[PDB]
């Protein structure tokens, strides 16, 4: 199951 | 045995064209089970293994709207990553992500993984300890201050000890016929007349599950690597692995080599010897 | 049928803690993210934090990072949030909401438990009966207190006859005096000719100072 | 960028019996970047019902690919694998060898 | 910080239509499609309308319509009706976080005035005993929400009007001081002004 949060670089 | 999950994610920009590609996909060990790709019909996460077909529609629904996040988080990296390196909107470039974690053979956590390339290079990688960052160059820095000062770390550690390692021990489970099997690998030897002078003896191991393993050629039992070859594990397929190794020796002399074959399948390591 | 009912919310001090729960009814809670969202009061809403379904993995608002944790028990149907270093600007009511979807947006919401964050001191109010007067009285209608006088931190609650009585009854908002005390006033619209057959106790009740008071209003 | 040149086998998914359907494999691994063209080939003629598994990559950030078709090999018909990739200069061709 | 940016208030008369902005950056609005709008009534928790920038949640009439473009999304009501009348807000996925718009207010121009029902009270014989005086005045079942309350000639204490659960108004006035000061005059009364009209009470003996 995929992480939900992502941070943009 | 210890075990994995891992997610890898390649984007890449399309300029003149047509909106960067994005292709994602999961694996649990060496099987893959999800899919994704920018390009295709459904623009939904889809299933790539038996087992995961039994999760409900709110899994895939909820696994396609995050890599979708994913995705769109990817397109923004893109132009953010342009602007660092003081690169041309002409040009494609290639960013590539990849987190997971891996798990003992007990199943608690190990350790986890969250990295970050551009252009084929490392970019920012989240070091073991789960809390703090490698960045590869100066550009990178940025992003390294950027992360620290949103305590991305600890947003990653609370799902890579967490809800990473419990979905890995969920589908192990699952999917236990396919991922908690072991194929103990089918093997032989051949033989091939180089000239007069010298023959190559070729180990073969074919047909295992999961994809670790180790062939190793013995002279007089004494570890052999010099004028050897090993060639990568490579999958046959079908769901599992090949591999050989061969070494190159002085015609009369093939009985003095052994080959042996370790895997997890082998209650002890194999040992072969040429059979004419 | 569905319901999120919070609770844990009081009065503490700047530095201190608090835990918040959030007891879960009526559909699958182990399959829904959970949030925290608060509300300063007359201010927007802020959200708080967030956990998926299966625990774990949380997420915070940057206001809030290292000092709050969120956390829950799906065997309890229970969400909490523990909350440390707490400041002035912490001073919210506190709802608990749920998504089934990730980023589809908290479609199920509770009803907040109301947090004070203060070095003042709790006060439980004084209570006192507003007598109906047979000047008030013209026809068949008249009017009775209380007040409440004089407390903190809100709230207070105010019956007459155990919640019995739910039509006829005006408890107002409170006051906020220039001494930092609230005060309230409970008025029941009575017919006047029943000054007598039917009684009505002036029941309020103070939780953060453990007041209770039972105060009868009698035609002086 | 890093770029990295393809590493190609070209095999059997099982042991070759002449006359008996099998599947002939491409594998690419190692490369950067992901744009790569491979074709599986027959007497020197390109197969056209060939499939590919989804891109992945490795520790080092190379990707792989498997290339896949079903064939019924027999004594005289020979087998190759073809790929074009940037770092290049011509497509490299492999030839299936069973009797490995 | 991070914040939402949205329009303070908007306004419009029955049968009318209000649009409401809500601006972020690429980290957010523009960023994804993960737009959602809220409405918040008095007293209640935010409902959900709309989720996905134009997707309406079950109940929600048309009417109710979402959309963005670049870093703006927007909440159009037309056909506004008075129980349109609340607090909007829009929320976004934010990357690492979930973010709330800073919240509209929506007026519905024209509806009709209420009359103040006021209830005045005088200080309790215990109050007094207990040295102190409280006069209480309370108003309600009024709009507008504005009122204005004049008591004497210190110790005023008026709340801020807050909607009722029949939507019209409510507020209180407390007057206090010392039972000597009461002992004394004449009389004590309470305003109160509403719409250019006053209305006594009252209330004087010990």
């Amino acid at each position: 199951s995929l992480l939900m949060w992502i941070t943009q670089v | 045995g210890s075990h994995s999950m891992r997610y890898f994610f390649t984007s890449v920009s399309r300029p003149g064209r047509g909106e960067p590609r994005f292709i994602a996909v999961g694996y649990v060990d060496d099987t893959q089970f999800v899919r994704f790709d920018s390009d295709a019909a459904s623009q939904r996460m889809e299933p790539r293994a038996p087992w995961i077909e039994q999760e409900g529609p709110e899994y895939w629904d909820g696994e396609t709207r995050k890599v979708k996040a994913h995705s769109q988080t990817h397109r923004v990296d893109l132009g953010t990553l342009r602007g660092y390196y003081n690169q041309s909107e002409a040009g494609s470039h290639t960013v590539q992500r990849m987190y997971g974690c891996d798990v003992g053979s007990d199943w608690r956590f190990l350790r986890g993984y969250h990295q970050y390339a551009y252009d084929g290079k490392d970019y920012i990688a989240l070091k073991e300890d789960l809390r703090s960052w490698t960045a590869a160059d100066m550009a990178a820095q940025t992003t390294k201050h950027k992360w620290e000062a949103a305590h991305v770390a600890e947003q990653l550690r609370a799902y890579l000890e967490g809800t990473c390692v419990e979905w890995l021990r969920r589908y192990l489970e699952n999917g236990k016929e396919t991922l908690q099997r072991t194929d103990a690998p089918k093997t032989h030897m051949t033989h091939h007349a180089v000239s007069d002078h010298e023959a190559t003896l070729r180990c073969w191991a074919l047909s295992f599950y999961p994809a670790e393993i180790t062939l190793t050629w013995q002279r007089d039992g004494e570890d052999q690597t010099q004028d050897t070859e090993l060639v990568e594990t490579r999958p046959a397929g079908d769901g599992t692995f090949q591999k050989w190794a061969a070494v190159v020796v002085p015609s009369g002399q093939e009985q003095r080599y052994t080959c042996h074959v370790q895997h997890e399948g082998l209650p002890k390591p194999l040992t072969l010897r040429w059979e004419p | 049928e569905v319901q999120l009912l919070e609770s844990g919310g009081g009065l503490v001090q700047p530095g201190g803690s608090l835990r918040l729960s959030c007891a879960a009814s009526g559909f699958t809670f182990s399959t829904y993210q959970m949030s925290w969202v608060r509300q300063a009061p007359g201010k927007g809403l802020e959200w708080v934090s967030g956990i998926v379904s299966s625990g774990g993995s949380t997420a915070y608002a940057d206001s809030v990072k290292g000092r709050f944790t969120i956390s829950r028990d799906n065997s309890k149907n229970t969400l909490y949030l523990q909350m440390n270093s707490l400041r002035a600007e912490d001073t919210a009511v506190y709802y608990c909401a749920g998504e089934l979807l990730p980023y589809y947006g908290m479609d199920v919401w509770g009803q907040g438990t109301t947090v004070t964050v203060s070095s003042a001191s709790t006060k439980g109010p004084s209570v006192f009966p507003l007598a109906p007067s047979s000047k008030s009285t013209s026809g068949g209608t008249a009017a009775l207190g209380c007040l409440v006088k004089d407390y903190f931190p809100e709230p207070v609650t105010v019956s007459w006859n155990s919640g019995a009585l739910t039509s006829g009854v005006h408890t107002f908002p409170a006051v906020l005096q220039s001494s930092g005390l609230y005060s309230l006033s409970s008025v029941v619209t009575v017919p006047s000719s029943s000054l007598g057959t039917q009684t009505y106790i002036c029941n309020v009740n103070h939780k953060p100072s453990n007041t209770k008071v039972d105060k009868k209003v009698e035609p002086k | 960028m890093i770029q990295r040149t393809p590493k190609i086998q070209v095999y059997s998914r099982h042991p070759a019996e002449n006359g008996k359907s099998n599947f002939l494999n491409c594998y690419v691994s190692g490369f950067h970047p992901s744009d790569i063209e491979v074709d599986l080939l027959k007497n020197g003629e390109r197969i056209e019902k060939v499939e590919h598994s989804d891109l992945s990559f490795s520790k080092d950030w190379s990707f792989y690919l498997l290339y896949y078709t079903e064939f019924t090999p027999t004594e005289k018909d020979e087998y190759a694998c073809r790929v074009n990739h940037v770092t290049l200069s011509q497509p490299k061709i492999v030839k299936w060898d069973r009797d490995m | 910080q991070s914040e939402l940016t949205q329009p303070r208030s908007v306004s419009g008369s029955p049968g009318q239509s209000v649009t409401i902005s809500c601006t972020g950056t690429s980290r957010d609005v523009g960023g994804y499609n993960y737009v959602s709008w809220y409405q918040q009534h008095p007293g209640k928790a935010p409902k959900l309308i709309i989720h996905d920038v134009i997707e309406r949640s079950s109940g929600v009439p048309d009417r109710f319509s979402g959309s963005k473009s670049g870093n703006t999304a927007s909440l159009t009501i037309s056909g506004l009706q008075a129980e349109d009348e609340a607090d909007y807000y829009c929320w976004s996925f934010a990357g690492s976080y979930y973010v709330f718009g800073t919240g509209t207010d929506v007026t519905v121009l024209g509806q009709p005035k209420a009359n103040p029902t006021v209830t005045l009270f005088p200080p309790s014989s215990e109050e007094l005993q207990a040295n102190k005086a409280t006069l209480v005045c309370l108003i309600s079942d009024f709009y507008p929400g504005a009122v204005t309350v004049a008591w004497k000639a210190a110790g005023v204490e008026t709340t801020k009007p807050s909607k009722q659960s029949n939507n019209k108004y409510a507020a209180s006035s407390y007057l206090s001081l010392t039972p000597e000061q009461w002992k004394s005059h004449r009389s004590y009364s309470c305003q109160v002004t509403h719409e250019g009209n006053t209305v006594e009470k009252t209330v004087a003996p010990t």
